[PDB]
């Protein structure tokens, strides 16, 4: 008998006490369909009362009240059902719920400033430009010297001008730009200071199929400060970029600090070799370009980088699963589209307790078994049918044969995104077409709807009842494969438990074709940095640090520049 | 009532005793035609959607390992130009042409009058063409549920996860409407290195299509109601239609060894000539202070001397850089020759500063191929500035990164190849 | 003629999703009108049902076709301000699943507002309208007043573990097993009321399963209506298959 | 080839043997000048302008003291409507039209086609208009150079610190191009409530009018090109057009004791007496999976009885939220009735799944009225939706707080007083 | 520490570092304060970058609107308590804590206690009702010529001064402001008045505080330099002035 990778978290997480909720009173045994309810509201948690006694020092200090939590509805505060933690899947972190909230998790904040802060931009224009228009050669010894320069400049510091005023460097020691290139010849010559090598990083396979995609093509992976797009926005980015990029090729190639052809290199850097992580959004929902909703479900996979240092193919999708659901739903639809309490539990159900790993590992051991490994089912609607119907009966019956999984993702949201991702991953991996694992997705949810009688909130299936039909459509605003669908695609801008759980499903057609990237390869490379403050190989293990607040190397803080 | 006489490209009379009412936007012919046809007419990349393919690409970094579709699009061009015809088209036998440009890499689509009708904008153009080659290639080659989505992404791109067809191979002369800074700006959002390929780099026809542009964008802003539609027709029959040969013949006159500067008193000495300024009062020093006798006829003489000035040194140069210093300082000069205000009362010359920063510095703009009146740096002046920026590019002979031939190989080729759009002052002329 | 057919399958649970459907739904205990209004909350027990006061602007019928051949619900004719009925259904075999309150009132009840949630079903309509439709809700074996709780607010509960009394968790503590009875004591927006409403027994959890509309591996398992199944499969496939192309 | 027979609002016979390619938006000529009409009608809030002046007031909060100009704008309508036709037109006697409405409160411009045919989009309907009343309140009071920025104000609002006329009072029954989604949404950002008012709330004039607006947005978005022209023009037909009585006869025979799901049993006895729809399969509970026989005329009487459901549940209560969960439960259970897609093949479902999230929570949206085939929760079906919207709207009874007559009455007024709109479905049928 | 080099004064062009010219401070104007410029940098100044948060994460949300569909559209009474209970309740949920849902997670009010909702009425009647921790009164604040010609202009309506989380606008952005505010305002209407939580009237108090009762600190930003609402560049130059308050409580012009 297959052993449920989740039942050693229910386990942990409602039979054993929890601060002072007297878990063992409450019942012993997960698959019981009763439970003893104590009624312990605020005294049982230590995060509760944390809270609790900050909104008293709060409205006594402001003489305007705060956080109280008797102004819950009927003056009955959260706790009256067992408060029970969360582990966050493949750690042995033990979090309050709480802790996992954007706002009080600094590795979430810190995963969202890395991938805002980002752009790659191009070096074959800029050279280009500074042999036909000033004559000038462009060698390994002259880019290494233009590398130690937008260094020095990159964070806010002079080059040229006499008297300017500079950032402090303490609070910009997150900034730095590395170079990769498809040319091998000057790989080699390049500082390895400065160098993200490409074949140390990625396997022999990976590494010639990033080189075949990029060719001998040269790009510095920029990242700014993380005070300068916390203070300002992600549409900063390309722009702060580009001014510092300009300085440093008029410093170090000694052109007029100001002639016509600083303006090619300008555009060069800011438009025709610009790649921004996302692209602006419409009227409605207005943002420039480097915000969470530009960010098309491709470039997240290619972001997260658990698939360049392990082979667990159900691993490496979930870590994607995790990145996409915390960014899309607790920081983009949570608090950019919306805000308040926000949407953490949306996205913990699809990155806690082994819950969607049991159900993605059950569904993808299935289709290995069945068709032979991964990306060796047809890629036909025979085989999504039979994959997803497998991976979803067997997901909705777990949730019957336990009844503390089901009190866990007490939200048909929680239930319907982490079944259909199972499913759609399952899918995905075994065809190695992220399209086939989509479509097994909405069938997915349309079998749970029928099993359950009761599907997810109110708005949930939108895009769910749209979905089988728009897989496929090459409609105008319909069709698209789902790598570069996003945020932004229709059907797909309101609602939670559905994008994280895509950007996984379009991660998952590649990592079964064993594919160094999935949409853009310089993306792939420009995250393959250990010196970025978040670990992108990582993610689950970095939001459980930042759960129990020792996440440290958090960006952007002031504390050098206010009162000890 | 205002008259003028309209001179060629090579300074020959085309039309004479011309009331300027009958060149406007709302009236001529051809100007209406060729904004009916800049509305219709979309281009097809074949070339582009065929490498996009077969490598699974999306514009110029995205890439789908494992969604190589290699078909053979540019050699079934015509084929594929027969059934985009039959989509595009609402009746047989309509004004629909679909014709196949640069040996199988473009098509030039030109959509029926009826789509522009029952639309509210131009963008028919652009998605009866991206849906008709979609359809067209999908049946040709009998593409299945599973691989059409890579057809349509090599058509359309990124849409809609981003507002418009970004990465796709389908384009306009047009930029998509939610570009506009404002209202009325459509017909402004067109690069001058558009301008400047559309007509094979003759100088007075890229001024005088800019011009045509540049004057619809105005009239369509509302800048033209009133004693302002007196003001902008005077603009553009002076700067944009060589009225009574005056651009022609002052770069003539400048052309051998003449500056910003000598075009400037050339144009002083026409507009006294005239009788478009008198002296006013003379200073204890003996320095004379004009006054215009008509205000809207020497703002068009300044227009007119903009544009021969840009001419003049960019022509002398071969080098579209000076057009940012030539139009800053013909108007400056020019106020302190006369003590009158320069073209558009500062806003040629304030154009021209952000245009000069904007061209020369770390901060955004480019070279100046890629400035249209849409532009946030090049707006402000009200249609004077764009054709002198169209004509400088077209007199470039080889100093530009981001050129007519890097930038507009497409668009050049195709509104190219309509002559209305190669010859605008010979067919407005002739449309009277 | 056309005699209709609602929904595949041929387990209990299938039969109750048609029964529900179709309103062939038994009437297993009775409520006042009193008691009925009390726990709304709408309006004070005994009172006249209030009306909507739009502005002047809005006053005037207009003349349209379809006003002239749909004739107003009582509710509608009279001008009654919307109002709600909300349920929460346990898991735990409650006889009800919110899609099918939702069927049921789409099918049987006119000028209705249906809404399905995971954790809570609504119906809005004119107020003696959504009386009408609330009393079919509870009187009937669509509800066991211990598995399912009117709930406005604070909803908590259908996915949660019974407490051992076997009566849903509800945070506002509305109506409880009270002395062999189910008393609701406090309105669906957890106001207290001046009475006790007896909602009567729940129902043993042989007839739960018996009854409902929900599949459970442990009782009907989902996997076992080969039809529902199938039909899924079917929309699925013709969805996306005419998605793609209409043919 | 597809034939229909058009009925009336009241169910009576207007035209037989109709080809349904004759009812496209680019063919009727009915539609043609709709659409026309759409693009060059403006209003001018002349009342707004006076309390604007008098307060130094610019939208609803603003307020800029010491700016006050009591000017009797209202009581001098007709004077200045003369004035702002003389600025509007191009040549005299052409068909620019300039209405004064609502005892002076309101002026209906109506541009000359010159404007649209020298322009790339509908603006100049809002752009002439706007700079034809500035001007002439200039004139009429003799508004000094200190003052004008203020009279600019009070019409243009904070345009262009903003990017439309926002807090002005020049509007149109479209929004700004920089508002759309994507390609092709011009004619699809219009509010149910606009429609509502419009139609004076007939149902079907309203279902009739927004389904004609949707399926031009829909041509114009690229969505009716080859086999999928048919699929559009016979949701048209059937949905917005009452083809063959089946929504009126539906809504008749349905509407003294019918719901939601009698709507549903009565569309799919229909759809097999005409031959629609078949048998394919008995399983062993003797449940019948069903057949499309013609997939796009099964989606057409799937989008009629969408309609048709709406309006008897909707029409029962007279209450306009009830739309969002007829057209979500009207398809649902026509899949489990006959197990075949409902309408649009989900997107139907889907758009109401998302509608009755954003019209019954705290995320956005509103009640009804407010939503359009340009809006995020509702765009995704295609043009089958919106027409339900404004049926429903239409048949309210004072439930709404953000009511046609609280956010429409401008655009009522003046689209309301032009026979087209009022009567599409009559208009329509006359023009073949 | 990261083996990849930063800021290094020699890296100026020539190798010549800054400061060839005297380098010298500034007196801020108006005060004794000698500072380098440095210190002015808006990334070095936490004053600035606060000035900023402060701006970014307020909008002015009308309560007229909210109230007459509580009374219209559900037959609710609205009265100076269930005011005064709605602004406790909003202020404990504003900054991210629960008050419907049970097992709900909520923001540290540690790091959110910038976060408060006042309100200001033209009604002078109401405004001597309305609980006084929440009030921002108008005759207190200005002198009474410039009170009198404040209410004149506003009338006898009520509007509610948001500031949402300086956490929230720095992780995000300006246009989040305005949403974040009608959620929470939507949550605490709920609350306070009782009604389903979630029917059809509570999308007429999420279309008045997003949209029809909404004042924020400026609109969108065109396609080339695309910003949402509550951003620097759609800021009017009046609206900054009004936002500074030195007029208030100095008459030297
Ligand atoms: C008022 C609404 C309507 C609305 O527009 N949003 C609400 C409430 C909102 C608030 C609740 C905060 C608070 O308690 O003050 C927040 C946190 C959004 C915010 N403003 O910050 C939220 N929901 Ni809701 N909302 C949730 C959910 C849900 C589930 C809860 C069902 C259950 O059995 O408990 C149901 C929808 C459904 O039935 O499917 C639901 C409804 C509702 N959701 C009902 C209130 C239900 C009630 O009266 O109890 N949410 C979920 O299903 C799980 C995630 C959870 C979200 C918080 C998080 O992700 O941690 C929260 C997301
Ligand atoms: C012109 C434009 O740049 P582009 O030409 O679009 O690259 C614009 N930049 C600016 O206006 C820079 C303003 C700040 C720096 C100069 C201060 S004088 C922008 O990024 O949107
Ligand atoms: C619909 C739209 O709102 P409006 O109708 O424009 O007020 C949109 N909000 C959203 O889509 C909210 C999404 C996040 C909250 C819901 C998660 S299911 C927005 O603010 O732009
Ligand atoms: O109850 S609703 O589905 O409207 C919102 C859930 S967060
Ligand atoms: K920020």
């Amino acid at each position: 008998d297959r052993e449920q990778l989740f039942k050693k978290a229910l386990e942990i997480k409602f039979t054993q006490e929890w601060g002072e909720n007297k878990a063992t009173e409450v019942s012993t045994d997960i698959t019981s369909k009763k439970a003893k309810y104590l009624r312990l509201g605020t005294a049982q948690s230590p995060r509760k009362r944390e809270f609790e006694q900050y909104g008293k020092e709060i409205a006594a200090k402001r003489g305007l009240p705060g956080y109280d939590p008797k102004l819950h509805l009927g003056g009955i505060p959260l706790g009256q059902r067992q408060i029970t933690p969360y582990v966050v899947s493949s750690t042995d972190t033990l979090c309050d719920g709480d802790d996992l909230h954007f706002v009080n998790n600094a590795a979430m904040q810190q995963m969202w400033d890395d991938i805002r802060r980002t752009v790659i931009v191009g070096m074959d224009l800029a050279h280009e430009t500074l042999e036909k228009r000033l004559g000038k050669e462009v060698t390994p010894e002259t880019i290494n010297h233009y590398l130690e320069v937008l260094n020095h400049a990159m964070p806010g510091a002079a080059v040229v001008q006499e008297m300017m005023v500079e950032t402090h460097p303490g609070l910009v020691d997150d900034c730095y730009v590395k170079v990769f290139t498809g040319d091998d010849e000057l790989a080699d010559e390049i500082d390895k200071r400065f160098l993200i090598d490409i074949d140390k990083q990625f396997g022999e396979e990976k590494a010639a199929q990033i080189k075949a995609a990029i060719g001998k093509t040269t790009w510095q992976a920029v990242h700014v400060p993380t005070i300068v797009v916390r203070t300002c926005d992600g549409a900063t980015t390309s722009r702060w970029t580009a001014m510092q990029i300009g300085m440093s090729f008029i410093a170090a190639y000694r052109m007029c600090a100001g002639e016509a052809a600083v303006a090619d290199l300008a555009y060069a850097a800011k438009h025709a070799a610009l790649v921004g992580m996302g692209d602006m959004l419409p009227a409605r929902r207005a943002r420039g370009p480097n915000e969470p909703g530009g960010l098309q479900f491709g470039y997240l996979a290619d972001i997260v980088q658990a698939d360049r240092v392990t082979d667990d193919k159900v691993k490496a999708s979930l870590e994607v699963v995790a990145a996409g659901a915390m960014l899309y739903d607790q920081i983009w639809l949570g608090s950019y589209m919306s805000g308040g309490v926000g949407f953490t539990q949306y996205a913990t159900a699809a990155y806690t307790n082994n819950i969607l790993d049991d159900f993605s590992y059950y569904g993808y051991e299935y289709a290995v078994d069945k068709y032979g490994g991964p990306a060796q089912a047809p890629a036909t609607l025979e085989t999504v049918k039979d994959i997803a119907t497998e991976t979803a009966i067997y997901a909705i019956e777990q949730y019957e044969y336990f009844p503390t999984l089901l009190e866990d993702q007490f939200g048909g949201s929680q239930r319907a995104a982490v079944v259909a991702a199972a499913a759609g991953i399952a899918t995905g991996l075994a065809t190695g077409n992220s399209q086939a694992g989509l479509s097994g997705w909405y069938l997915a949810q349309y079998l749970l709807k029928e099993a359950e009688g009761r599907l997810g909130f109110f708005g949930y299936d939108l895009q769910d009842q749209c979905g089988a039909a728009n897989v496929f459509s090459y409609q105008s605003d319909e069709g698209l494969p789902l790598e570069l669908r996003g945020p932004n695609y229709p059907n797909y801008a309101m609602n939670v438990g559905h994008q994280g759980e895509y950007a996984g499903i379009a991660s998952s057609g590649h990592i079964g074709r064993g594919d160094a990237f999935v949409v853009n390869p310089l993306v792939k490379v420009a995250f393959a940095d250990p010196l970025l403050n978040f670990d992108f190989t990582q993610v689950r293990k970095e939001f459980a640090k930042g759960a129990v607040r020792e996440f440290d190397r958090c960006a952007g803080e002031r504390a050098l520049i206010l009162p000890a | 009532s205002d008259k003028v006489d309209i001179y060629s490209d090579r300074g020959k009379l085309l039309a004479s005793d011309v009331d300027i009412m009958d060149l406007a936007p709302t009236r001529n012919r051809a100007i209406r035609t060729i904004i009916h046809d800049t509305k219709r007419t979309a281009a097809v990349n074949l070339g582009g959607i065929e490498k996009a393919l077969a490598n699974g690409r999306i514009g110029k970094v995205k890439k789908i390992p494992g969604k190589e579709m290699k078909l053979d699009i540019v050699a079934n061009a015509e084929r594929l130009a027969e059934r985009v015809k039959e989509l595009v088209q609402v009746n047989e036998g309509d004004d629909t042409t679909v014709e196949v440009l640069a040996g199988g890499k473009f098509l030039k689509v030109q959509v029926p009058s009826a789509r522009l009708e029952s639309g509210a904008e131009y963008v028919s153009s652009i998605t009866a063409s991206a849906a008709a080659i979609t359809q067209a290639i999908i049946e040709l080659f009998d593409v299945g549920i599973f691989d059409a989505c890579m057809v349509k992404a090599a058509v359309w791109g990124d849409y809609p996860q981003t507002i418009g067809l970004n990465g796709g191979n389908v384009s306009s002369i047009l930029e998509i409407p939610q570009k506009d800074e404002g209202l009325g700006f459509t017909l402004r959002n067109i690069m001058a290195n558009h301008i400047a390929a559309i007509t094979q780099r003759n100088a007075m026809n890229a001024a005088a299509l800019s011009s045509i542009l540049e004057q619809c964008g105005e009239f369509e802003m509302g800048n033209a109601i009133g004693m302002f539609e007196r003001h902008q027709l005077l603009g553009l029959a002076y700067q944009g239609l060589n009225a009574n040969n005056i651009v022609y013949e002052t770069v003539k006159e400048q052309g051998k060894s003449g500056t910003i500067g000598t075009v400037v008193h050339s144009i002083v000495e026409r507009a006294l000539e005239d009788g478009v300024i008198s002296v006013d009062k003379v200073a204890p020093s003996g320095y004379k202070f004009y006054k215009a006798n008509d205000v809207m006829l020497w703002n068009a003489y300044a227009a007119a001397g903009s544009l021969a000035a840009t001419m003049v040194n960019c022509g002398a140069a071969r080098a579209a850089q000076c057009v940012s210093s030539t139009l800053l300082y013909f108007n400056d000069l020019l106020e302190k020759e006369t003590g009158l205000p320069g073209c558009d009362y500062g806003k040629v010359q304030g154009t021209a500063v952000g245009f000069s920063f904007f061209s020369h510095s770390i901060y955004g703009g480019g070279g100046p191929g890629v400035f249209n009146g849409n532009h946030i740096v090049t707006r402000h002046s009200r249609g004077f500035a764009i054709p002198c920026v169209a004509a400088a590019v077209a007199l470039d002979a080889g100093t530009q990164m981001f050129s007519p031939e890097m930038t507009s190989a497409v668009v050049g080729t195709v509104y190219g190849s309509i002559p209305e759009f190669r010859e605008p002052i010979k067919t407005v002329a002739a449309s009277l | 003629a056309y005699e209709p057919q609602y929904y595949p399958g041929n387990t209990s649970v299938a039969q109750n999703r048609r029964k529900h459907m179709s309103g062939n739904v038994e009437k297993l205990r009775e409520i006042s009108d009193e008691d009925l209004t009390a726990i709304l909350g709408h309006r004070a027990p005994g009172s006249d049902y209030p009306s909507t006061h739009p502005p002047l602007a809005e006053m005037g019928e207009p003349d349209c076709p379809i006003r002239e051949i749909v004739e107003p619900t009582p509710g509608a004719a009279a001008g009654d301000r919307i109002r709600y009925v909300q349920w929460t259904d346990s898991m735990y075999n409650a006889p009800a699943t919110p899609y099918w309150r939702s069927y049921y009132a789409a099918i049987n009840h006119r000028g209705v507002d249906p809404g399905t949630l995971s954790g809570r079903q609504i119906v809005e309509a004119r107020e003696r309208d959504v009386e009408v439709y609330g009393k079919m809700s509870i009187e009937t074996e669509m509800t066991c007043p211990a598995l399912a709780g009117l709930r406005g607010a604070t909803v908590h509960g259908h996915s949660c573990r019974l407490q051992e009394d076997g009566v849903m968790f509800d945070m506002l503590d509305r109506r409880r097993l009270e002395g062999g009875t189910i008393i609701m004591d406090k309105d669906q927006v957890g106001v207290p009321l001046d009475r006790k409403v007896d909602l009567g027994k729940p129902m043993s959890e042989e007839e739960a399963a018996k009854r409902t509309t929900i599949y459970r591996v442990d009782n009907v398992p989902f996997r076992s209506d080969s039809e529902v199944v199938e039909w899924v499969q079917r929309i699925w496939e013709l969805r996306t298959r005419y998605g793609f192309q209409p043919q």
